[PDB]
């Protein structure tokens, strides 16, 4: 149903690429990881890689499979058998042709693995990755209970209106395997469905493009001396940077990508309510965090003398509040307002001496000056 | 490497702005990639460093709210009133309790 | 943003010649003395004399539709007001500017 | 949040003194639990400083 | 031998509880972890989960398996093939009922999965994780040599 | 790490064994990351070989 599910699957075909580590020194696997991104506030990974799935050999509907190019074939397996972790293993949540969408914890770097019929394959990638909690709180996992605020995830839709990449024509992939020394002679398989594009640098013959036929080449001392290269030009791959591009023409066009970043709602912890003591032009807060948690306070008046800190660990601080206002603001509790009147010692009569002094604590900023 | 880097006119803008410093290195000796040089994400890097947003600096306890930005709450300053009453809803005293 | 790279243009026993490219921040350069190697043997037969190409540009991010921040310029800023208003038992909702 | 935030009389006493301003918050639609808010044990507060 | 080996659990009966992420998304599973205990100094973890293990569906005592509720029916699995983390991979050292025992190490959150016949489940519960050394010296794991002090510990003896 | 820890699968329960040692190397070049990066110099280094000679 519709081209997003039919997929360019069909025209591009998944492709090997080269990874800094495949477990005993690089390689050129398939698993390789081409970008990632990690936008989203609530901690999923949208990853690229080399290889495409969801959809098996024939363009049929699978999700339950990923297919990689195993060299000369291409071979498939279960999703569920591919495991992916930073610091932890991370959950495959979802994906579509080249791309994966997975609840991955922080981390350095991100490595993907998966069983093979022989030894398993792994390849590491660096790359920073670290989401922001979501909320004036920084918290590992969302809470069991908290507020709904709004937030911006990745969308697991496979819909996909939005953003596009250019994919084109592959280059000519080389593979020494065509070709060896029957006798004596450079002899090169097509093979059997793909054409072999065979060129030498010594005299003689330079130029093959052989379609299908078993050939010898003479002049040739040892298979070394020859190049061979598999052409499909058949179908369409991904603008990647470790495959080299076809000289003669760049066939090109647009192509939507799944799991768009969209606007969404989260579940944030709330800052404990913290303890309010009363007094003269000052109120005392005791704070008791159950995680590091964003402390803002402001004045209502021309001079704010804005002032903020994490705080992580239980204090008590105190705050002068004038009549003109004070706002307060503790993680995501609704702010909450405070102003200050006349507490004592007040103006009272007092007679005599004594209210000098009472006076003193009513209106500072003079008294004295009058006295 | 600093906020505004990538700079687009509008949303649907195709043409944009980039600086970068985007430099090619040399690549490796029997390896095929496209070696580069690049300035780390402004954009990510003014999120870090974003500081407290103007909704909790505004002095006079003005709140801010978006999509049809305006400003809220902001208790400064005085309006004066002017009430042009015509004389028909004016009651007379000999109609009221004395 | 993201870094668009394109296909490297390996030639083998063989020159390249870069030509202009209309893409933001775009850099092209052309190195030599190379022997690329691929998953099913040496791509190159010569050591010298080949030519690798390296392109690449600088492009919006496709996340960036849904997430980015918008600079204004913001000047004249007019104040909208909502009174209630009860004059003689008349009690209304009124919105007006100041 | 303090030392001394649940007291007992005795060690078999049943009756205790309680204070941990425990708040009940609203639950997630769609979801069965009982949510709440606590202050951290004071005991492990003290037990740290 | 004795109610303590008979246990209640012929009379209880694993359940199933909501837990906050499932792999893709929450979902009531019998693996939800109801609370967790820290207070043993040797490191050692008292998970309480909502099913039960230790005893079979007949109620014939058996170590080996672990018994959840799936859905409308309850099936058991070996037990072995449970496994749970915080930072690193945990070894479990006992169980019974409700409870489990295991070394973990130290972090931020304990996460606990099992394969099932299908897509392995797993969940992820908050709680801080963070045990004191035993001594006035701050190690991560006990050194192969030293002196005997006292402690208190988690004792696996089902008395 | 702090720690190294070694297991494997035997006919039945799983064994492992940890042991303290303080493992932290040092990166190559006056640039401390975590791993490697795509692209870089080729500085001097000392690395453990893996022939067996
Ligand atoms: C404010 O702080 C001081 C010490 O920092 C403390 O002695 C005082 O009691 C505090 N004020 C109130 C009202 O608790
Ligand atoms: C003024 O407005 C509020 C709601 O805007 C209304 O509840 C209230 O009754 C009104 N009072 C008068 C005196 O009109």
């Amino acid at each position: 149903s519709t081209e997003e599910l039919f997929n360019e699957y069909k025209l591009t075909r998944p492709y090997m690429a080269r990874c800094i580590r495949c477990a005993v020194g690089s390689c050129h696997s398939p698993i390789a990881i081409e970008a990632v991104k990690s936008d989203g506030h609530d901690g999923y990974v949208r990853l690229q890689t080399s290889s495409q799935y969801g959809l098996d050999s024939s363009g049929n509907l699978k999700g339950r499979t990923m297919r990689y190019d195993m060299h000369g074939t291409i071979k498939e397996i279960p999703l569920h058998q591919v495991s992916l972790y930073t610091s932890r293993p991370c959950h495959i949540v979802d994906g579509h042709g080249y791309f994966l969408l997975a609840r991955c914890p922080a981390g350095d770097s991100i490595t993907m693995e998966f069983k093979k019929d022989s030894v398993r394959h792994s390849c590491s990638v660096p790359y920073e990755v670290k989401f922001n909690p979501v909320g004036r709180e920084l918290y590992t996992h969302p809470p069991e209970h908290g507020v709904e605020q709004a937030c911006q995830v990745y969308a697991h839709d496979a819909q996909n209106r939005g953003a596009y990449v250019e994919m084109h024509l592959p280059g000519s992939e080389v593979d020494s395997s065509l070709v060896s020394l029957s006798g004596s002679s450079v002899t090169v398989t097509p093979p059997d469905g793909t054409s072999a594009l065979v060129e030498c640098e010594c005299g003689g013959t330079k130029i093959s493009e052989t379609i299908n036929k078993t050939k010898q080449f003479s002049q040739c001392t040892k298979k070394e001396q020859c190049r061979a290269y598999r052409l499909q030009n058949d179908k369409w791959v991904y603008n990647s940077d470790k495959l080299p591009k076809a000289a003669g023409a760049t066939l090109k066009g647009k192509l939507h990508v799944p799991f768009l970043l969209a606007d969404g709602k989260c579940t944030v912890p709330l800052a404990p309510e913290p303890m309010i003591t009363f007094g003269f032009r000052s109120v005392s807060l005791k704070l008791h965090p159950k995680n590091p948690t964003y402390l803002i306070t402001r004045q209502l008046a021309d001079e704010p003398h804005y002032t903020h800190e994490l705080i992580s660990e239980p204090a008590v601080r105190n705050f002068t509040v004038t009549e003109k206002g004070w706002e307060f603001v503790w993680g995501n509790h609704p702010p909450k307002r405070f102003w200050a009147q006349e507490t004592a010692p007040g103006n009272p009569h007092g007679l005599p001496h004594e209210v000098i002094t009472h006076y003193y604590h009513r209106y500072p900023m003079s008294t004295i000056l009058g006295l | 490497g600093a906020f505004g880097d990538i700079q687009s006119r509008t949303v649907s803008s195709s043409d944009l702005y980039a600086n970068t410093n985007l430099v090619l290195q040399r690549p490796k000796a029997g390896a095929i990639h496209v070696p580069y040089t690049q300035a780390p994400s402004g954009f990510e890097q003014w999120k870090k460093d974003k500081a407290p947003s103007l909704k909790f600096t505004a002095p006079f306890g003005c709140e801010i709210y978006t999509n049809p930005i305006r400003a809220e709450n902001c208790a400064v300053g005085s309006i004066p009133l002017a009430f042009d009453i015509p004389d028909a809803l004016f009651t007379r005293v000999s109609e009221t309790p004395t | 943003y993201k870094t668009g790279m394109d296909s490297p243009a390996i030639k083998c026993c063989g020159s390249q010649e870069c030509t202009p490219t209309y893409r933001p921040d775009e850099q092209c350069k052309v190195f030599t003395g190379v022997y690329p190697f691929m998953w099913g043997g040496a791509y190159c037969f010569c050591d010298t004399e080949n030519t690798q190409v390296s392109k690449a540009y600088v492009m919006k991010s496709d996340d960036c539709l849904a997430d980015h921040a918008e600079a204004y310029k913001a000047h004249t800023a007019s104040v909208q007001a909502f009174l209630n208003i009860t004059v003689g038992e008349h009690s209304i909702v009124t919105t007006v500017y100041v």
